[PDB]
């Protein structure tokens, strides 16, 4: 369903219990900027769409990444 | 800047994940990577702008030998299921 | 999927027949053991016969090339409930036209026949 | 299930760098001129072409463009050294040394020598593959002219002393050559440093083209040598013939790409060479390492796996493509001369498979190729007679 | 960054025909095996392409594919021929026979016999550049080993008749080589027809890829030749190295699109020939072709014209590519062999250009060439001494140095 | 019955793509060469010979696709005439 | 090929030929050996010595008709004696000429010092 | 210099300027054959820049029809 959360543990190697729906991937999450790019990336092969750099700019949370999954 | 060469980034990713061939492609992605890691951290902007040159030159060799594949694939190999 | 490499031979290769070994001291079965020269080819082969001179089963163990071990194998199959002196007539050029090997490989086919006619040797003399 | 198979012969040839391809591309199609043509345009910009790569094959190696000719292949180089060196110095010289490890190119044209009234030395070499060096020191003779010894072997991935070689060599007035296309763009090359007076290059050995090499001859204390290739002069006289630009032009961006990755491609070819062994190692008993680890290329590992004949593993892995110095695959029966040479058991020099990593090998390809190997081994020795009788011990077994 | 000129120099090289590259690339790409790779499929599939090759050459020449040797160029090629036969044959034979006009290859080869104490006799041409015929049987010695003789001139263009000194060899049983790196793919050539015991192929004479070559040996009445590449004995012993595979099956492909072609490109190759040189000649005097048209392939037009210098047309024409056989425009300054050996005055010899007309060539190209040349030549004659002179009919009697 | 409808796409098809060529020496060829082949065997009557030229310029279809599509991946300068 | 040779190249002056039959006019018509490189180059000498116009024609490559081109354009408005001083290697410094083509500077000079002498031998 | 398509047409079939009234036909009237049609309608494509599609394509056999369409 919305286990994109799996996605982002398997793009940053944490436990799915640490994937918290107001977290931040560089803040909580420890990601870096590539790490950011990999995992919207992983995120258009899985949901097959392509959520261009002017709107990928605005996902930096896990809830956001599961709200534009859905639309 | 910075933005720029993140967008750089994900358009060398997009592009070498195009790659016909598994060789090709695999060896692209992680070089890729490996790259823009290796020099993450590096600050003179003189060698941040060559690098990124390079970047482009190999951005757009990237995307012609990738249609050159396109044009002339064949099977898959055994390790691809 | 290959080259010179009959289709016969890989099915003898990729489905071994008769293979393993049996019990070399029932008295009633006669194992041959001989290798190749050049291409240290060697070859185990062992056959059973019961009374009255019939092969009942065969089994082989060969170290070689894959030509080497399907030839083990058809022979194997070839000798399979033949008079003793049916195998005497077992000739090299008859694996190697089932086979197809080309000259390269007719080292497998002559000692296939060698394995054979070491089995039979020690089978008739181990009747004191 | 038509799906190809793991490519695991990087020794033999490697694919085109989509880099060194991309370089050649536009002399297959726009830029089609001679680049002996010196009377218009289309020329011009082949002998520039020409030129470029030229400038980058010697920068790879530490020399001077004129020292770099081209020709066809490592072969033709390697042809071009010993015959051409040994034919201009005939008249005061006519001792030669190489090894019985060198490529068949180098021994082959040793044998012509022979029979066109030279002497040569083939030195042994040790268990290890390395040559002893006073053995080579001791085997130089007044007339010797040449010494041939290739850099890193084709079926061990051994690496020889090649410096030390360049100084005794140096020492004595002799010429040094080496068969270095195993070597560059994988291991550092310093013609220089190393005192090296010729030296062979081959492009299908590093991502280049096929058809197409390079001879570095030395200019510094200049070294002479007799053209073999007849002609209009070409290639200051070394080499008469259409020097063919798309493939320099290759080799060239070849060159300075393996020139950029070496490194990289050093640090995690070794890696995935060491998870191979270790992981190889750990799951059969009795397998072999042929060549001694301590001064080896971790590119290419040739194995012995006790018990078993090198050509039914190669069919049992139909999934992998490989090699092996087993008699039981060569036209002409004939078991690898470098295993023999290095003292391997005859037995287990027809049990020997080589694996090839390169730059583009994956760490999957080699997971795949430990895991099939481990079992068809197996396999292959519940059929081997050798195992049993080792299980059970015992001794000849007639002819 | 301005505009190209054409390309009329077909004789040095040639564009590849994208139907050759179409038939390499998928070896630059995915089948990247080694041809001599017996124990996996990459090997198996390069070995495919390389025989299929073979058996493509073999069929353009009519020979048996078993009889073609891969090489690295027609120069790779003649040194095999020349030196092959030559030394083979060295302990009982010792006289070779060749003409003046052969490429520089042969000649050169024929060379470095000489200085190894062998016998040659360089038969001298015609002013039509045709040898005859009873001046090489009346030359061929008991002991003469080989015979050789291109079969179409690469700086004029005449053919020479192949299949009567293959004939003419046969009878005094002596090998016959031919250099038809100029003709193959352009003229038929039939070895069996012609009595030709070996025969040199180019690979980028005919649309084919650089690097790449052919060495027919006939393998029926067998012909004996000594390697000259030592290694571990492809191609049947005679050529050890790696067959570079997409070169062969480039080679391969040209051959066979040459087989398909040959007769549509003489015709229309032909028709711009015969436009380029009648409307030349129709508007400039003291223009002269040398080579018979009788005995000549139209894709090489050489025309001298009197009283110009060929490199300053050249430099006029920049907008074309071309070459001459002047001594200006050659490393060391020295005049075309091939022109001086159809005894060509110096003036002409000096006048030259060597026009190619080839399976690319446009009308549109001829036409814009010709008025160029017009044009140039002109002007260029208004500045020439010389045609003031012949104008005015001075005597020859300039003053040196 | 007759295939002449396949045909003329074909030849269509064929000059269209042909005269997608960058370059001038290869576009004229192509587009040249096609007509004068077409008009050559256009009084061919046997319909296997008329299928088997079919089937030839089909692969010669997807030759000049895949040659233009890289000629324009490579391309240079026009010629002089070009202009 | 240098720049200079190009302009003379077709950018010729003084392009032409004058009378031969005047006492005023000197006509040096030198050919080189080693190739066919011919230059005819005539000037002409005003009562005060000065050379007041100067025409040529060249039959050999871009080199050297440029080599004749520059020299009748050096040779413009100076003394006959002042000619003299006009030296081949001035010629091939003033166009770059690589040495494979020093024959036409060597040639332009030679017609120079022809012409000039027929000049002097005119007047007797 | 506006529908000049006639030039055009009179460029590929090779007929007088006069001959090519709106109600001739390629085939009927100008003595063309498919071929040359196919040519032709190519031709106008390249001319005008245009995309006539197949299906539309298919239609156009008179100089009357070529004007309307564009
Ligand atoms: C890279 C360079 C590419 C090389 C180009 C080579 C191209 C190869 C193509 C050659 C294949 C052929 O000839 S295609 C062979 C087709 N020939 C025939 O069908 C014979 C009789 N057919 C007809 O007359 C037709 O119906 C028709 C003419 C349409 C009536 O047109 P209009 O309605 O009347
Ligand atoms: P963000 O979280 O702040 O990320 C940090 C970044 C890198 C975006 C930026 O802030 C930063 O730190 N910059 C410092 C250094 C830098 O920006 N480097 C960028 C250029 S790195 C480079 O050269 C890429 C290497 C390209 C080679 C790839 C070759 C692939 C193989 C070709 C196959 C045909
Ligand atoms: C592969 C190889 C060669 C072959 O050279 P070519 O380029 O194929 O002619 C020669 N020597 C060595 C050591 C090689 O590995
Ligand atoms: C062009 C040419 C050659 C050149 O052969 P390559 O090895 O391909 O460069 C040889 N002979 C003749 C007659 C030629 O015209
Ligand atoms: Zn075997
Ligand atoms: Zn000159």
């Amino acid at each position: 369903e919305e286990r994109v959360k799996k996605i982002i543990g398997e793009q940053l190697g944490v436990k799915q219990e640490e994937v918290t729906n107001n977290a931040s991937f560089v803040e909580d999450l420890g990601a870096d900027s590539l790490d950011t790019v990999e995992l919207v990336m992983a995120l258009e092969e899985e949901f097959d769409t392509e959520i261009p750099d002017e709107e990928a700019e605005k996902i930096t949370t896990v809830q956001a990444a599961i709200d534009y999954i859905n639309g | 800047s910075r933005a720029q060469v993140l967008a750089l980034y994900r358009a060398m990713l997009r592009e070498s994940k195009r790659f016909s061939a598994y060789n090709y492609r695999t060896y692209a992605v992680r070089r890729i990577r490996d790259a823009f890691r290796e020099n993450k951290n590096v600050k003179d902007p003189v060698e941040i702008q060559t690098l990124v040159n390079k970047a482009k030159r190999d951005l757009g060799v990237i995307r012609r030998q990738v249609h050159i594949g396109q044009l002339y694939s064949t099977d898959k190999l055994i390790i691809e299921n | 999927m290959s080259v010179d490499l009959s289709t016969q031979v890989v099915d003898h290769y990729e489905n071994p027949r008769n293979v393993g070994s049996l019990d070399k001291t029932s008295k009633n079965v006669g194992t041959g053991l001989v290798g190749a020269p050049a291409c240290g080819d060697v070859m185990k082969l062992q056959i059973q016969v019961d009374e009255k001179g019939k092969i009942v089963d065969a089994r082989f163990k060969t170290f070689g090339c894959g030509s080497a071990i399907a030839s083990s194998s058809l022979a194997t199959e070839w000798v399979k409930g033949k008079t003793v002196e049916e195998a005497l007539t077992i000739k090299n050029t008859d694996i190697a036209k089932e086979l197809c090997l080309p000259p390269v490989k007719l080292h497998c086919s002559i000692l296939a026949e060698d394995a054979i006619k070491a089995a039979l040797a020690d089978y008739k003399l181990k009747q004191e | 299930s038509s799906l190809r198979p793991l490519y695991m012969d990087v020794q033999a040839t490697t694919p085109l760098d989509p880099r060194v391809l991309d370089a050649m591309l536009p002399y297959l199609i726009n830029y089609y001129g001679n680049p002996h043509s010196r009377t218009h345009a289309y020329g011009w910009e082949s002998e520039a072409a020409m030129e470029r790569a030229r400038q980058q094959v010697a920068s790879l190696i530490g020399a001077d463009p004129r020292e770099i000719i081209f020709t066809s292949g490592a072969t033709e180089s390697n042809n071009i050294a010993i015959k051409g060196v040994a034919r201009f110095y005939r008249s005061r010289k006519k001792h030669l040394i190489t090894t019985q490890t060198e490529h068949k190119c180098v021994l082959d044209s040793c044998r012509s020598l022979e029979a066109e009234g030279f002497q040569v030395t083939y030195l042994p070499v040790q268990k290890s593959g390395i040559i002893d060096l006073k053995e080579l020191e001791a085997a130089i003779q007044p007339d010797t002219s040449l010494v041939s010894v290739m850099t890193v072997n084709n079926e061990i991935g051994v690496k020889q002393p090649i410096a030390e070689i360049g100084r005794i060599c140096s020492s004595r007035k002799v010429y040094f050559h080496t068969d270095a296309a195993q070597a560059v763009g994988k291991i550092p090359l310093d013609v220089n440093d190393m005192k090296i007076d010729l030296m062979s290059i081959s492009g299908h050995k590093i991502y280049g083209p096929k058809g197409v090499g390079a001879i570095y001859i030395r200019r510094r204390p200049r070294v002479r040598v007799e053209a073999l290739q007849s002609g209009g002069g070409q290639e200051r006289g070394m080499r008469s013939g259409t020097v063919p630009t798309p493939l320099v032009v290759g080799l060239g961006a070849a060159c300075e790409v393996a020139q950029q990755e070496m490194e990289y491609d050093h640090k995690r070819i070794s890696k995935l060479s060491e998870r191979l062994i270790q992981n190889i190692m750990k799951s059969l008993p009795d397998v072999v390492m042929n060549g001694d680890p301590k001064h080896h290329y971790p590119g290419c590992i040739n194995l012995s796996f006790a018990y078993v004949e090198g050509e039914s593993l190669l069919m049992a892995l139909k999934d992998v493509a490989l090699s092996s110095g087993s008699a039981c695959t060569s036209a002409s029966l004939e078991p690898s001369y470098v295993l023999r040479a290095i003292g391997t058991d005859e037995d287990l020099a027809h049990s020997s498979i080589r694996f090839g990593i390169g730059r583009f090998t994956t760490e999957e390809e080699v997971d795949y190729t430990v895991e099939k190997c481990i079992q068809h081994v197996k396999r292959l020795r519940e059929m081997s007679p050798l195992w049993e009788m080792v299980q059970d011990g015992i001794d000849l077994k007639s002819i």
